[PDB]
Formats: structure tokens, C-alpha cells, sequence
């Protein structure tokens, strides 16, 4: 019963630890296309 | 790199080729947690 709790305890982990590593990403990738958008400003 | 280097359009272009490289990254991580998920489904239903 230790079982069900656990499982489901991982399954409503999953989309809040997924959207964690997306915004991750999405940070990630702001950092390398800031120095892009500053240069086409800059011009 | 010397972004100021390049053109407008080429750096409109690095930014298309990003913003994909960013969506294809956010597949991966997607598709990732999916088979986690299904597993766990799984042995929920049991």
C-alpha cells in the first residue's frame, strides 16, 4: 500500500519537475540568443 | 563571437535556427517525461 502512495506520488511529481527542466531550457537558450538580439539592436 | 559581424539577415536566421533547436530540446524533455509517466501508469493500474 506503501507501493500506490509512492507511484502516485512520483506521477504528480512528474509535470511540475518537467515544466522545472523546460524552463531550464528555455533560460538557457534566452542566455545565447540575447547576445544575437543586442547586436541586431545595436546596428 | 562578434555578433555585429554578420547581417541582419543572417542574424534573423541564427535566431530561427535557435528558437528550433529550442522547441526540438523541449520535444526531447517532453517525450522524456512520457515514458516515465506510462511506466508509472502502468504499474499504478497495475
Amino acid at each position: 500500500s506503501w507501493t500506490v502512495e509512492d507511484l502516485q506520488k512520483r506521477l504528480l511529481a512528474l509535470d511540475p519537475m518537467m515544466e522545472q527542466e523546460i524552463e531550464e531550457i528555455r533560460q538557457k537558450y534566452q542566455s545565447k540568443r540575447q547576445p544575437i538580439l543586442d547586436a541586431i539592436e545595436a546596428k | 563571437v562578434e555578433w555585429d559581424a554578420f547581417s541582419i539577415p543572417e542574424l534573423q536566421n541564427f535566431l530561427t535556427i535557435l528558437e528550433k533547436e529550442e522547441q526540438d530540446k523541449i520535444q526531447q524533455v517532453q517525450k522524456k517525461y512520457d515514458k516515465f509517466r506510462q511506466k508509472l501508469e502502468e504499474a499504478l493500474r497495475e
